[PDB]
């Protein structure tokens, strides 16, 4: 399948993230958030699924939040006044129709 | 029923390596913010 | 079908944590290792 | 609450089961697996199932540790080969009924 990653941004938050897949729309599986300080091992940050379940990695209570449409799968995810140490690849990345797949991972800087 | 408690799977699923990895991400950030 | 996709994501799910918690493991001793 | 005692493990130097049967839901197959944790640290688990066959391990005990199954009378198989003189490590099933989560009295099967 293809998607489309795209609205982290760059600052020192007030941005929005819109994270879309080109097609599968709303066959909502399993679907996760990634980030990556250079030079390591790219993880988890965010997740929702079939039920857009409220949980996230720990350190976003309070930071980090979905909110979705199936609009064109356009998924969102709320990353306001942020936390600086997170500068870094941001990544939302979904696994469909038994499959895993990536989207394209973008340089932030967050501070 | 056959969805409800086979749906009632994942949200705890999701749940636990979110929770999990925290600290284990933690740790090896902590791992590395002191060590190297 | 529903519970086919169901059945899926659940497998797929599993195969992640397992690799996931086995490197932790590994990175958990190591910071044992590092202790001592 | 539901007492999923599992028990018959060895304590020696390899199907050794903590007898994995069921009081309720016998074989309500939705969603169960193992854990283990090695001392002085935090838990884990040795290998991780699923009542779809999809009987994964950790990524180490591959060669060595297989999970399988009878639910013909609720028997689920721990079973091990050629004991890695590494292999202390502790043994308990694991269990999420209804979305609570289970365990019984487990243990670290002292095996080298």
């Amino acid at each position: 399948v293809q998607l489309q990653e795209s609205g982290g941004g760059l600052v020192y938050d007030s941005l929005r993230l819109s994270c879309a897949s080109s097609r599968s729309i709303d066959g909502i599986n399993i679907m996760r958030w990634y980030r990556q300080a250079p030079g390591k091992q790219r993880g988890m940050v965010a997740v929702v699924t079939g039920w857009g379940s409220t949980n996230y990695v720990d350190s976003v209570k309070g930071r980090f939040i979905i909110s979705r449409d199936s609009a064109k799968d356009t998924v969102y995810l709320q990353m306001n006044n942020l936390k600086p140490e997170d500068t870094a690849v941001y990544s939302c990345n979904a696994i469909y129709r038994g499959s895993e797949y990536w989207g394209q991972g973008t340089q932030v800087t967050v501070s | 029923a056959k969805i409800a408690e086979l749906q009632a799977t994942i949200e705890r699923l999701t749940s636990e390596a979110a929770l999990a990895e925290g600290a284990l991400e933690a740790a090896r950030r902590d791992r590395s913010r002191l060590q190297m």
